[PDB]
């Protein structure tokens, strides 16, 4: 091209190809890096909240990773603003499945519901794209625990480790490295998630006001869903502490 | 065949066809139910310059029709500068609302008798409740349809268009057999004719008498 | 072409991968009045600058401390109609829920809440964001709230933050006398003091409006009582 | 943010003088009409002989007794024709005798210039047709053939040759046909107009033939079929 | 240019050029003669072709069998108007049982062909048409043009070059009404050979003609069915 | 300048930095290229009075649509671009189709103008549709208000007048309507006075040639609006031919 | 009319008519088209530029040209 | 230049300037200016007072039809302050607004609520990409049954604010200087009174000083349940007071 | 005194030049020119 | 904004802008072909976009429509092994499909689906906003006759029947490919007819047979997936064979 035939989504782009999405991903990386690792009797989140400021009021511990159903979570990497209005479209989405199937909802069926509504705003309709990657979290009896990857277009794909944002191409490949197969507890995998969600991210310290973190795990077979208050969350980070520590001067 | 019981009724409108004019009588009487509530009462409405229209049976189904032909006319003289509705369209289209209303089981019967002159032709339609437009040459419709329009029919037979003089006999005579023979009327009438100009058919009066039977 | 069309728009998406929107409507919201809002923890303070001059304002059905519900209030700056729609939508939605629970709202479910509907002008395209910055105080549940909505349609929580004319100057005076916990009457005179760092062309006899949200309720008050704590601490 | 339709100085629309410009790029439709039917020839425009000459929608049915061939833009033709056919099938079912070949190409010139987006419409196009179409068919007054094209310009045809160079087309069916003559010679005459305007010399594969009679009515032709027709080159 | 890419870019005399734009395809568009007597309305058309192997394009169209049209300009919205005119007669006899009258349908297409020339950028409708028609009044020929503004006129002829048909026209004011179908007709031919150059005249294969009136419905005449009618060969200046 | 004529007219979501936009200046303009409307307000009715623009003697009745019935007691007289002129008719009257059907009466002008300008300054907002650019007079005899007299132009704004001219002539008729007397006097007396102010005005730099049409709206009629009579137009007519010279 | 006198008044130019037809055309351009006008009639074995004359030349002053991509032109 | 920036979608289709406010809402008060139509309210405590020029060129007018006082509720009035073509749209807009509500409520309308439910009505113009803000400005007047008389003024975009006494015009800022004075010197309040101060401020602005025939004040007072407009028999009285009084 | 659009050489004016510089120099002659030239749009003189 | 810009211009191509653009997009990312054999029509897949660590169940490259119809895709366009497009298209015509059951018995032929979606593409043309998708699938399937047919549709929506067509990393040079390899034995053999989808594919071998998913369909029946292990034993064999051609 030489100019684009884009400025609205009822009009397209000057090769039929979209700009939008390659800004869109630029977008996650913006803003904190979002992990997800795997474990073998849960599966947790990791991700770093908006606010970083002292001055929390901290009625909410969502605010980043929202809990929608009883059986799975997501958490959000980009704009906060886009959150709200998909994390209510969700919780309909995520009941409206158990009313005719009443199963532990799969994470790969949740997702397609989603990437219906982001794939035609695209096309038409004259809505701007999104600009979150969103980590869907939950279990199924028929594969395990689970892991899933949104894009903003629409995009999607199974994973069990998985890292977008504050630089997505490091990112992914690093939480991958350390992530091991097998020989994982739900303990190890969130003094881990620590580990690699500082080293993403510019500061070695990180805090609760910092972090926001969330598991899921299976309690007698059903899935038991909280994202954690900060007096928790602060323990898994003085666990990574001392490690952190000692690479420092 | 059909005929709603009325509540708020009048009986009858006399319509005779001549050369360019109208006559019309049209009852003075509103029967609501046995009481006679209302006389005053004309049931000729004037839509436009050139045309009118009188009805008989329900009221109420009349002034529901005024207001619409009013909407419907009006439409049509925006077009020309003098420009006038013939009579055939409106009272067509409304025929077409009765049809369907009668399907509907619960509803109120009205038949309405327009002249107007909209075309180069000088036309007398009726809609009715049962639906149907014709000319006529003398017309009666509801209760004069079924006792005065078959005393008219009777005239009509050998000669097929009364003069002046006998059509006031007959419209004298005829007043004493509807006060006589149906209820809810009176004898007064209200004389309507309607001409290029408008309609003019000043308030019902009273006219002859004779609920006596003692003299015959 | 050049970035005018691009970056405006919100009917696709700013190549920067942030929209200049939402910048904009902060600024909007830096022309308007200077409001302070403060969660004590005994209770919750909004102050703004409403302008009498004269009494030129009524001050008997409108306010700039104004009721959603029973026990929670907003204040505002920036753009006017936009917040109009946004008061009646948050009182209709309010009363939904007073309805159905027979508890009124708490600010941390309105604000989400309410920023899914911010974020839907924030998303169509031809139709710009609401251009006020909220700050919504509560009691509920035995503790006072404190929220901040963005233009975007994001919610924040904060314990004092400032909007309206030097906000950057609001912020750093609340961080720095403000301690976590403290009475409802002497944050009502830091309030005061945070407004009159760019109130512009200072106080009359009564050229502000505060209103209180603690135990008892949200309550706008009147400007004799308003006054009271002025003299104290201009 | 803008309009839609923008007339050029000389009087007439930019998009409809662009319109004429796209059928020159495409495939080519001859129809020949004879008292005893009406043909319609085109090619699909052949780069390999892996592509099928059995089933390929160049002509495609209106109605059970009416074939339509297109020229210019293949795809858009398909959403005229679809428009056509749910007027033509209706009317076929009501009247159960024939849906006048004339009327369904008045129809189709409406669709031409209707467009409208940028708030005036959603319901309406964004683009012109860019269509020429040939609706061949059997009519209880005889056999027609009738001619749209991107101007809208209906007109009844004896017989029209259409293609990528239009003065071409016709030009070799001066040559070739004349108006009365059997069934047999009419399809002789649309294959060698065909292979004129066409790169190539012909072959079964480059072309697809169906007929429309009042005796067999319209036929969509397999390979088999297609061989009996090509003797005739 | 400039204005009818859009139309709400308004100019600098006040008038919009989409609409001027829009009569100058009429300019293109072939020639028609329209007349009146008082008992009949006739139609005579100038056809124009693009093949002589097909058949010379039938230029008087049924919208009913008792008003018909005679199109200039282009083709696309002229058959848009034609179907829609056609509906509109199905519609009246259909609900009202009458023969339409000419002067309610011009009315409600002038109101039609005005919401796109205000609708941002969409056309005027770059033809004009020639209804001629014979209802219970009697005969009316009524020009709609690209601008919503119609006319009620006895004879007007719109289309290429019918302006040397209309100077002939204005002498015959005073023939028209006192005309016969056949008289009428010879006018109408007289008419239409201004349109074309003074090197030649009429022939029974450009030529379509229409006639509806009292003596009979609306028939449309083709090719070679129009040569009752057809002959009167009148004068051609230079 | 105090318009551009490209630029804050590419659509009509547009305002300009004065406060007005151009397109609704321009819609002015549209008006200054058709001849003159007058009407001239009685309390027994009001008299139109429009000169006719022709260029053929093929004319008949119901040609260029200068007068419109709107209602059977509303007139209108317009002035400006006749395609613009038969929507403006639609939007009155359609307005006038809802009203008698519910309402049940006559229709009192006070409401009618304020009513349809509202409409006429809402295609303006719009880029839906684009400003209107004719100009309109509503007259009517009622006995709901009287005989009233407004004027609508395609900005949308009504005013009251006991003698409106709309045109390329509107500044210099209106002053000549003062001079004159109309306010009081029956229709009958005003036919002649409507037409005499149209050949005084009448010159060859705003107008040409015209063939005069006049019409009624008042008690002669009976309420309706009718066309003058053509014995009746030209005894209106010979009036004003006299007075010009 | 100007042009009219400077060549020749015929019975057929109807100045009326004539500005209906056409739209935006200017002095200059209309010079160009009564040069035109005269241009048909030498061709015809006439003086008289005929109503037809007047229209004809309007067309070949433009950008306009015979043979047109247009169907209906 | 002027406010706002032309750059990108702002003019358009309506998405905000880098002022945060649009760029046509910032335009849309400079229509108040091209009006030319400049307004005092002032509030007493027997009646609400607006005093505004009719604005009649000349007596071939009739100064009865031209009017820009409306009756939009059952006695709740208001005036009209701005571009004409803005204004009738407001007021028929008003209107439509004002019944609705009457019936749902079941009584009178509140000065206030009126006031605020058109301010709504307006961002919704604002906010629609085929359309853009009103110019106009209505002031309205009533008495509220409990508080007492109340003017309220809306801004062009459907901006509100409380007011007890208000101005609006081409002279918005020298007009309320004027009342400004008068209302914190708040004098005791007649129907002779209220409407005298209101007159006074807009004469000394506009220093010119009114016609008997030439303006419109517009009270809803106590012994009226309707909205009256004063006419030219009330108006005389107060304007000859005026030269006497101070 | 006149404005003409230039344009390049229609079907048949294309196959009559082609055809004077074919015969001179060795070509096969019953060319497929023709085929060529109505499957193509307009072609120049040059081109050809 | 500018008349090259906006959706409506049919610009001086003669071709509207957003149809023809889609068209020069079916080049690059995956990679799909199809043969038609009598027994089992095959179509095969190289690139699912799959890291061995990523769910190869969640992308799919090759979907079955029907019980009877299956097609497989490749584009172009900005972000790599982008699944969201595509997978709109998969959900919209796999429903209208059962839907066509429902309606009108037996599974749906191969011509008639293809004839649904190149006719959806189309359609979205005149619809407001709205460009086609840029997609070419290759749909492979038997009738319910038992025809075994090849179709494929192209990006404005024109589609043609094929006895063998590949499309993805290069349109062109694929098909040119799969035309030295296709001989009418290939066709009535059940060995070849794995082999010749696989030949196509080689020309921009990546990561094993692994790498390359193919599935066999049959006459009414379900699709069947053959083994991503099963795919490897041809490969190894033929890859030779493949590199002395080009």
């Amino acid at each position: 091209m030489s100019r684009r035939y884009d400025s609205r989504t009822t009009i397209f782009s000057p090769e039929g190809r979209l700009y939008q999405v390659e800004y869109a991903m630029e977008a996650i990386g913006h803003a904190g890096t979002c992990l997800g690792i795997l474990a073998n009797d849960g599966v947790l989140l990791a991700a770093e909240r908006r606010n970083i400021h002292k001055l929390l009021d901290e009625v909410f511990f969502s605010e980043k990773i929202y809990k929608l159903n009883e059986d799975m979570a997501c958490s959000v990497a980009g704009i906060t603003s886009d959150a709200n209005v998909l994390t209510n479209e969700l919780r309909l989405i995520a009941q409206r499945y158990l009313l005719q199937y009443q199963e532990p909802i799969p994470c790969e069926q949740l997702v397609t519901a989603l990437c219906d509504i982001k794939q035609a705003y695209t096309q038409f309709g004259g809505k701007r794209p999104f600009g979150v990657s969103l980590l869907y979290i939950g279990w199924d009896k028929h594969y395990g625990f689970q892991l899933y990857q949104s894009d903003p277009s629409g995009n999607y794909g199974g994973w069990k480790a998985t890292c977008i944002g504050n630089n997505s191409a490091a990112a992914v490949s690093m939480l991958k490295q350390d992530y091991k197969e097998g020989e994982m507890t739900l303990k190890s995998a969130l003094a881990l998630a620590v580990k690699v969600l500082n080293k993403t991210m510019d500061v070695s310290k990180l805090s609760a006001e910092k972090v926001e973190i969330a598991t899921l795990t299976r309690e007698n077979g059903k899935t038991v869903i909280r994202v954690l208050k900060q007096k928790e969350v602060e323990q898994l980070i003085k666990k990574h502490e001392e490690e952190e520590a000692k690479a420092e001067r | 065949t059909q005929n709603p019981m009325v509540t708020g009724t009048s009986v009858l409108g006399v319509k005779f066809d001549c050369g360019v004019v109208i006559a019309a009588d049209m009852l003075g009487s509103y029967g609501s139910l046995a009481r006679f509530r209302n006389i005053s009462r004309i049931m000729r409405v004037n839509d436009s310059t050139m045309l009118g229209a009188s009805g008989d049976y329900a009221d109420f189904q009349y002034l529901k029709q005024v207001l619409g032909q009013m909407v419907i006319d009006e439409e049509l003289f925006g077009d020309g500068h003098s420009y006038s509705p013939r009579a055939i369209h409106s009272w067509l289209t409304r025929a077409m609302y009765s049809r369907r209303s009668k399907m509907n089981p619960l509803w109120n019967t009205k038949v309405i008798g327009g002249y107007a002159g909209g075309e180069s032709f000088l036309g007398y339609v009726d809609m009715l409740g049962v639906a149907y437009e014709a000319p006529s040459l003398a017309t009666g419709y509801g209760a004069y349809l079924a006792q005065p329009l078959l005393r008219e029919v009777l005239e009509k037979q050998p000669v097929l268009s009364q003069t002046e003089a006998r059509e006031l006999v007959e419209r004298c005579m005829r007043v004493l057999y509807y006060r006589d023979a149906r209820s809810y009327n009176r004898f007064q009438v209200a004389t309507v004719t309607e001409k290029g100009v408008e309609i003019e058919g000043p308030l019902s009066a009273q006219t002859n008498w004779d609920i006596a039977h003692m003299i015959s | 072409m050049a970035e005018r069309g691009y970056s405006f728009s919100l009917t696709t998406f700013s190549p920067s991968g942030k929209l200049v929107q939402i910048e904009y409507a902060l600024a909007a919201v830096a022309g308007g009045a200077p409001s302070v809002g403060i969660k004590a923890a005994n209770g919750v303070v909004l102050a703004t600058e409403k302008k009498q001059k004269s009494i030129l304002y009524d001050e008997r059905s409108v306010h700039k401390v104004e009721p959603i519900t029973k026990h929670i209030g907003l204040v505002y700056s920036g753009m006017g109609p936009d917040y109009r729609v946004l008061v009646h939508r948050a009182r209709k939605l309010a009363q939904q829920y007073y309805l159905v629970y027979q508890e009124p709202i708490p600010t941390a479910q309105l604000v989400q809440r309410v920023a899914s509907v911010m974020q839907e002008y924030t998303q169509s395209g031809g139709v710009r964001p609401f251009g006020v910055s909220l700050l919504i105080c509560g009691w509920n549940e035995g503790r006072p709230y404190l929220f901040q909505s963005d233009p975007s349609g994001a919610y924040f929580a904060w314990k004092a933050t400032a909007m309206g004319k030097n906000y950057v100057n609001g912020k750093t005076f609340l961080e720095k006398r403000y301690n976590e916990d403290l009475e409802l009457e002497d944050a009502i005179h830091t309030a005061i003091l945070t407004l009159k760092e760019s109130f512009e062309g200072q106080m009359t006899e009564d050229n502000i409006e505060v209103g209180i949200c603690n135990e008892a309720g949200f309550r706008r008050l009147t400007p004799t009582e308003v006054r009271d704590y002025l003299a104290a601490i201009a | 943010d803008r309009g839609v339709n923008t007339f050029s100085p000389e009087g007439r629309l930019f998009q409809v003088e662009y319109a004429i410009e796209g059928h020159k790029l495409g495939s080519t439709a001859i129809g020949i009409q004879t008292s005893e039917g009406v043909c319609l020839a085109v090619e699909k425009r052949i780069t390999s002989p892996l592509m099928e000459p059995s089933s390929i929608e160049k002509i495609v049915e209106i109605d059970a007794h009416i074939g339509c061939a297109m020229s210019g833009l293949i795809a858009d033709a398909k959403t005229l024709i679809d428009k056509a056919r749910v007027e033509t099938q209706n009317h076929w079912f009501t009247y159960n005798e024939t849906m006048t070949v004339e009327s369904v190409t008045q129809a189709v010139s409406n669709l031409a210039l209707q467009f409208g987006e940028e708030d005036a419409d959603p319901g309406a196009m964004s683009r012109p047709f860019g269509v020429a179409l040939l609706f061949g068919g059997v009519d209880e007054k005889g056999p027609q053939l009738f001619h749209m094209d991107p101007s809208g310009t209906f007109v009844q045809c004896d017989a029209r040759a259409i293609g990528s160079a239009s003065e071409g087309a016709q030009s070799s069916l001066q040559e070739v046909y004349h108006k009365s003559t059997t069934l047999k010679e009419a399809i002789k005459s649309s294959l060698i107009i065909l292979k004129q305007v066409m790169e190539e010399k012909l072959n079964a594969t480059n072309i697809e033939l169906a007929t429309v009679q009042p005796g067999q009515n319209f036929h969509m032709f397999t390979k088999e079929e297609l061989e009996e027709v090509i003797k005739d080159i | 240019n400039q204005y009818d890419n859009d139309v709400t870019v308004w100019s600098p005399q006040g008038r919009i050029h989409q609409i001027e734009y829009a009569m100058e395809a009429v300019k293109q568009g072939s020639a028609t003669v329209g007349l009146k007597s008082k008992t009949h309305a006739v139609l005579v058309a100038l056809k124009r072709a693009q093949s002589e192997l097909a058949a010379h394009q039938k230029k008087i169209l049924h919208v009913d069998n008792h008003i018909g049209i005679s199109i200039a300009g282009l083709t696309a919205d002229a058959r848009l108007l034609c179907n829609f005119m056609r509906q509109e007669c199905l519609d009246s006899r259909f609900v009202f049982d009458r023969p339409l009258p000419v002067s309610r349908l011009v009315s409600l297409i002038g109101s039609k062909t005005q919401i796109p020339t205000q609708r941002y950028g969409r056309r005027p409708y770059g033809v004009g048409l020639l209804i001629a028609g014979y209802d219970d009044m009697g005969p009316h020929v009524f020009q709609t043009c690209p601008s919503a503004n119609y006319f009620d006129c006895r004879a007007m002829s719109i289309g290429a070059r019918s302006q040397s048909a209309r100077t002939y026209l204005e002498r015959h004011m005073s023939e028209f009404m006192q005309c016969n179908l056949d008289e009428l007709v010879k006018h109408g031919l007289r008419a239409l050979r201004e349109t074309l150059p003074a090197e030649q005249d009429l022939t029974t294969k450009n030529v379509s003609i229409g006639i509806v009136g009292k003596d009979l419905e609306f028939t449309i005449y083709d090719d070679d069915d129009v040569s009752p009618f057809l002959d009167g060969l009148e004068e051609r200046p230079q | 300048m105090s318009s551009i004529g490209t630029g804050y007219d590419l659509s009509a979501s547009t305002f300009s930095p004065d406060g007005r936009v151009f397109q609704v200046e321009y819609a002015m303009k549209a008006v200054e290229n058709s001849s003159t409307a007058i009407g001239i307000r009685c309390k027994d009715g009001v008299v139109f009075g429009v000169e006719k623009l022709v260029l053929s003697k093929l004319y008949e009745e119901g040609s260029n649509k200068r007068l419109f019935n709107v209602d059977r007691h509303v007139g209108m007289a317009v002035a400006g671009l006749l395609a613009d002129a038969r929507s403006l008719a639609d939007i009155a009257r359609e307005e006038a189709s809802n009203f008698r059907s519910n309402f049940g009466y006559n229709i009192p002008l006070k409401h009618l103008a304020d009513r349809v300008a509202m409409y006429v300054h809402a295609y303006t907002l719009y880029s839906a549709v684009r400003p209107f650019g004719c100009s309109f007079m509503l007259g009517s005899y009622s006995v709901n208000d009287g005989a009233q007299l407004y004027m609508i132009d395609p900005s949308g704004v009504s005013y009251g007048y006991w003698g409106c001219a709309i045109g390329k002539a509107r500044q210099a008729a209106k002053t000549e309507i003062e001079k004159l007397q109309m306010k009081e006097m029956t229709c009958r007396d005003v036919v002649k006075e409507v037409a005499k102010i149209i050949y005084i005005v009448h010159d060859e730099v705003k107008d040409k040639a015209f063939e005069l049409e006049l019409s009624w709206v008042g008690e002669l009629t009976k309420g309706r609006h009718e066309i003058v009579p053509k014995d009746v137009r030209e005894e209106a007519e010979k009036y004003a031919k006299e007075s010009l010279k | 009319q100007i042009h009219s006198r400077k060549m020749n008044v015929s019975p057929d130019v109807n100045y009326e008519e004539l500005a209906r037809c056409t739209d935006d055309f200017n002095g200059a351009q209309c010079k160009a088209v009564c040069v035109e006008a005269g241009m048909i009639a030498l061709r015809r074995g006439a003086t008289e530029l005929t109503h037809e004359d007047y229209m004809e030349g309007i067309l070949e002053v433009q950008a306009k040209k015979k043979a047109n991509l247009q169907y209906y032109a | 230049m002027s406010r706002g920036s032309s750059a990108g979608f702002d003019r358009h289709i309506t998405i905000f300037s880098p002022e945060g406010r649009l760029y046509q809402v910032e335009y849309a008060f400079k229509a108040i200016n091209q009006g030319g139509l400049t307004s005092v309210a002032v509030r007493g405590k027997d009646c609400a007072v607006i005093v505004t020029q009719k604005k009649v060129p000349d007596k071939l007018l009739d100064s009865s039809t031209v009017t820009h006082l409306f009756k939009i509720t059952e006695n709740i009035g208001c005036v009209m302050t701005g571009m004409t073509a803005d204004s009738r749209s407001q007021v028929q807009r008003a209107r439509y607004e004002a019944a609705n509500w009457k019936y749902k409520y079941g009584y009178e309308i509140p000065v206030d609520m009126l006031c605020k439910r058109i301010a709504d009505i307006s961002q919704v113009y604002t906010q629609n990409a085929e359309m853009r803000p009103l110019g106009c400005c209505m002031i309205l007047i009533g008495i509220d049954e409990e508080q007492g008389p109340q003017v309220y003024k809306c801004d062009p975009a459907g901006y509100y604010c409380g007011f007890k006494a208000t101005a609006a015009g081409v002279k918005q800022t020298e007009s309320t200087s004027f009342l400004e004075k008068k209302v914190k010197k708040k004098f005791d309040w007649t129907f002779e009174q209220t409407v005298e101060t209101a007159i006074t401020c807009l004469s000394t602005v506009l220093s010119i000083d009114f016609k008997p025939s030439e303006i419109e004040v517009g009270v809803v007072t106590v012994e009226n349940p309707k909205f009256r407009i004063l006419t030219e028999a009330e108006i005389d009285a107060h304007l000859v007071a005026l030269a006497e009084r101070d | 005194d006149r404005k003409i659009e230039f344009s390049l050489p229609d079907l048949e004016g294309r196959t009559h030049i082609f055809k004077i510089h074919a015969r001179s120099m060795s070509v096969e002659r019953d060319i497929r020119f023709e085929l060529l030239a109505r499957l193509c749009p307009n072609s120049t003189g040059a081109e050809i | 904004m500018s008349y090259d810009r906006a959706i409506t211009v049919f610009s001086p191509d003669g071709h509207l802008f957003q149809v023809e653009y889609a068209q020069e997009a079916v080049k690059k990312g995956s990679t799909a072909v199809g043969v038609r054999g009598r027994d089992i029509v095959v179509l095969g897949v190289e690139k699912k976009s799959v890291a061995k660590l990523q769910d190869e169940r969640t992308v799919r490259k090759i979907c079955a429509l029907d019980d009877n119809v299956c097609m497989a895709f490749a584009v172009v366009a900005s972000v790599s092994g982008l699944t969201a497009d595509a997978r709109i298209v998969i959900n919209r015509a796999r429903v209208e499909c059962q839907s066509h059951r429902l309606t009108v018995g037996d599974p749906v032929t191969v011509e008639y689906i293809t004839r649904y979606i190149a006719s959806l593409k189309q359609r979205y043309t005149q619809s407001n906003g709205r460009r086609p998708f840029g997609i070419s699938a290759l749909i492979v399937g038997f009738d319910f006759d038992g025809t075994p047919r090849l179709y494929q549709t192209d990006p404005s929506g024109t589609y043609h029947a094929w006895k063998a067509n590949a499309i993805g990393r290069g349109a062109k040079s694929v098909r040119e490919f799969l035309e030295k390899n296709y001989t009418d034995d290939a066709i009535e053999t059940d060995d070849l007819t794995i082999k010749l989808v696989i030949k196509a594919l080689l020309e921009v071998v990546q990561s094993g047979g692994k790498n390359i998913e193919l599935a066999v369909m049959r006459r009414d029946q379900p699709l069947k997936i053959l083994s991503p292990e099963e795919i490897e034993k041809y490969v190894a064999e033929i890859e030779k064979e493949k590199e002395e051609n080009e």
